[PDB]
DNA sequence: ATTTACTACTCGTTCTGGTGTTTTTGTGTT
DNA sequence: AAACACCAGAACGAGTAGTAAATTGA
């Protein structure tokens, strides 16, 4: 045996029961006993696995192969942030053991008027209300400019943690980071898209408020944000919605 | 999703860091967690098996009479039935 | 809602005291379900009648993890990360 | 110090919120390490005697001094229970500092109007509906099974409010006729037919089955409520 | 018909009680007990609760010389007149006047009270209480000035307001006993109520001018404070009980604050069949040793 | 492009290379001439580093031991999909999927021909070659065969040749994860296979299987008893098989092949390994 | 008669540091 | 390079058995 055994399927937490995402710096994390580690000067820590669905790694900090073997065999993710923002998105394995969501989604990007009907869709959503929208082909993008039109640090960290989660569900889901309607020309066109619907509504008012309130601080409101809205579950909704 | 408590005494260093990954540590031989039926139903099978020659005991939140059901494995504290309530036992 | 009382090093007039509002499931442990003002006055009747052990209580809530637990006069700590409870373990 | 110290009021749980009752035979009661031991052949328990309400000591049994001083002090009670029915009660302390369920119960008892007036109510809230209103002036084990735990259950109630067992509008004569009154309502509805299921055995189990019914039942705020709407 | 039990066990044979003490093995039929006091020591069977239960008579658990009520039992032969005498008259506010009078009475001798108000009694109550307390501090050259009853903290206190305190406890804790044996109750009161434990304050009220406040100022003349005061105290009450004198005008007060006609009263006749100095043996208790 | 290995290390960062510390001693590499990067047991890879990998399009596959075994994954190589959309497309439209069907089962099949037949005589050809390639080795190495019958959960309850097939089989679906992945197709977007998390993994595995692995699993039927440790063994064998790299080169070209990908857009496969010291632009020592 | 503070002495469990190994538990055209 | 099984011993706390001292926390 020379070691423990790899969890299940049925020993493992849906996304839907779960916390949100850790943050670590300055340390440097291990495998011991079986078990996940973390060093910094303040002292040793530990943690769980199979009660997260992101974590971020941060400047000073480093990791291992064994560790990694074993954060991706639960289900969550791993993540390389900095000061120009997110970088490496990394994962391993998926909790769905069928592929549905990834078959109907590629149906749907292949031809292009669905492609279009659903980007359609996503593009009311994004706004405060259905009849707001317009059947336009390009003006949307100098709507969606518009709409855009001390603060970045917590502009970023929200939208940080934002995209780890996405990504997370999208895994734990089966569906494409790349498979966008969107975005289109990279590899995480589908996290692009389905992010920027929240976006609006979470990053900014609480990156202004901080900004005004100039004397970290961010993630304890971002976290109370999340509990909240419950967006662990209304993405699921709005995915299972824009997908039928 | 009730509450469970898992304690274990006596047992190999590959179930006392693995167990780490669900639950979360307090004290030695103490493990907390927050997590509902299938998943505890399986951890009990995982723990009856790699445990050895040792001692581990299981305790959630429920809803009867009192408010509680626990379990045991080769631990010489037995359980006896009060006429519908779970009492521990201490034998001689 | 559901409590978990852990001992160590305390006098025997807290290990019979406690087995009242509560049970000793193993060596250290004691389980117990009850509501709020009966919890944070216990933990007050216990933090007194200790003297050089320690101590540790854990109760069910509602929060991102899904648990809360406090304390005393422990080697171990509890640290935030950034809302959430974590176990320390420090240095020498 | 030389001890433990005694039980306050708000570190003690409502009679609600509390487990119903617990049975004892052929064993010895202690006090050991301040706590309540309980000793036999099958081993050695101690009791949680701050979420109980009452406990029932069958035959064969001891107990000291030192541990009724301490189970009284919580607002548990202790009955001697017996084959042929009932015997002496006990109790310490009131779950209360108010005497006011009392003071309106004197108030009400002293006359007699109003007195018959709760007699016949009875009748009312006894039976099934009040269109059958009349104002007009092998079994046998379970069914005192059941009657017993009942009676235990109501004196702890009763003693849990400031209320007292000796001002029975009815079954008067005695010290225990406000209890005896109050059970004679729940007894048809619960003893009887669990009596006759049990009756028709083929090999206690009414233990079990009278906890279930209270379980299901909700009797405490039953009588609670019951009784506050009854002297009010 | 009162009876002090300690340092011994209990058993039932043929309708009659087996003591066992390190000495011998007194005895004593079921029909001589009346009230039945229980101190430390004593583990009690089940048979034996049955008798005591089947025929009238009473079963209580007091700390030594009865200082003290841990639990109770049921009354001698189940009475409630005491009771029915007691909620009949508190319910009226005219009839709970005449009781009050009296008992106002009972530490006035030399003038009559039946004119006064409530209002204006509890004057006259706290002039002679004062009175006494000042009288006792001068007798004993006590510094005294005033009370403090303070229901939460004991230690900083005072000497004489922590040996009259503990007194006063050890005595509310006999009149507790004795009410409850007798079958009243504690909280049908007519001066003090809001509390359990009124009726008890009232009635001690009587006794706490005679035997807890010099009994406090002696301890507290010759004494000192790293001594445990309210250790001494409730031993030097438990000496004075061991007579019996005081059990018996309590039942001699009830019967009369309550208009209860002689043909009524009954025989409080305190007892000891075990002595470790004199001999107290006779009459139907045979010692089967 | 470059592929690379990488175990029993410490990597670190400089200005705009890597450095890879080790028991011989230290390297350095410019990251534009890396490509993918195969890590490795022993290794602890830095923050500081990942940010540059991220910011040139390399690609990074947590492996085991010569790509026996997948563990995670980064992005993709160069953070394109053209594989993953032209394979969405091939596979969305049920007429071209029977023309990487029928074309994946001819190259397996090199003499007969077969494009006018269909999904269910397929089936049953394959079938029957695999059951003849199998008894063909069976007597061969001299051993008793009959069927692939076995069961999942009790692996140690069977005969001495099922445990063995069965593990070098899926070391085979391990490197060829790690491969297709690197790249940036999709495992689940199957053709033949339906359903599974893995399945256009077993459709390829399904071509290298007959040539590598059974010839493995005989021989070490033979010359091993039942008191070993057998699925340790056919996994290093594995592992020493994939050394060279003659398996990193079929399975670009193969992949290449079917989704029609052009000739001039290709990709040149160069199974490196380090310590060769004969490199350009490489600091060392 | 019962129960607690206090002591000394076993017995058991846990902590920690040097060594020698292995890079890892294994359907998928049955 | 990183992480497990194994063994040797060293340190610290739980458990039982007798002695003296009270009847209790006001």
């Amino acid at each position: 045996k020379n070691g423990a055994k790899k969890t299940s399927l049925r020993e493992l937490p849906k996304i839907s029961d779960r916390v949100s995402f850790i943050y670590v710096e300055h340390a440097k994390i291990n495998r011991v006993d079986s078990a996940i580690t973390v060093l910094d000067s303040r002292g040793t820590v530990r943690i769980p696995a199979a009660m997260i669905g992101v974590l971020l790694l941060g400047p000073g900090t480093d990791i291992s192969h064994r560790a990694v073997e074993l954060i991706g065999d639960t289900g969550t993710s791993m993540v390389w942030v900095g000061e120009r923002g997110v970088r490496q998105y990394a994962h391993g394995r998926s909790l769905a053991h069928s592929t549905k969501f990834l078959e109907k989604q590629a149906k749907l990007v292949s031809n292009s008027r669905l492609r279009l009907a659903v980007a359609r869709k996503m593009y009311q959503m994004r706004f405060p209300d259905e009849d707001v929208s317009a059947m336009t082909m390009q003006q949307l993008r100098g709507r969606e400019g518009a709409r855009v039109r001390i603060v970045n640090q917590a502009l970023s960290a929200a939208n940080v943690a934002l995209y780890g989660l996405v990504h997370s569900i999208v895994i734990a889901l089966g569906a494409s980071p790349g498979l966008g309607f969107v975005h289109t020309g990279h590899d995480l066109s589908f996290i692009y898209d389905i992010a920027d619907l929240y976006k609006a509504e979470l990053t900014i008012p609480l990156a202004f408020e901080i900004a005004a309130n100039f004397t970290k601080i961010a993630r304890q409101k971002v976290r109370d944000s999340f509990v909240d809205g419950k967006l662990i579950v209304r993405i699921v909704q709005d995915i299972q919605y824009l997908f039928d | 999703m009730p509450f469970t408590v898992v304690t274990l005494k006596s047992v190999p260093p590959s179930l006392r860091g693995d167990l780490t990954k669900w639950m979360q540590e307090i004290a030695i031989g103490v493990y907390v967690g927050n997590f509902n039926s299938r998943i505890r139903e399986k951890l009990w099978n995982r723990i009856q098996a790699n445990v050895g020659e040792g001692e581990a005991t299981i305790s959630y939140y429920y809803r009867n009479e009192i408010g509680y059901q626990f379990d045991m494995i080769n631990s010489q504290k037995s359980v006896v039935d009060f006429d519908g309530i779970p009492l521990v036992l201490i034998p001689n």
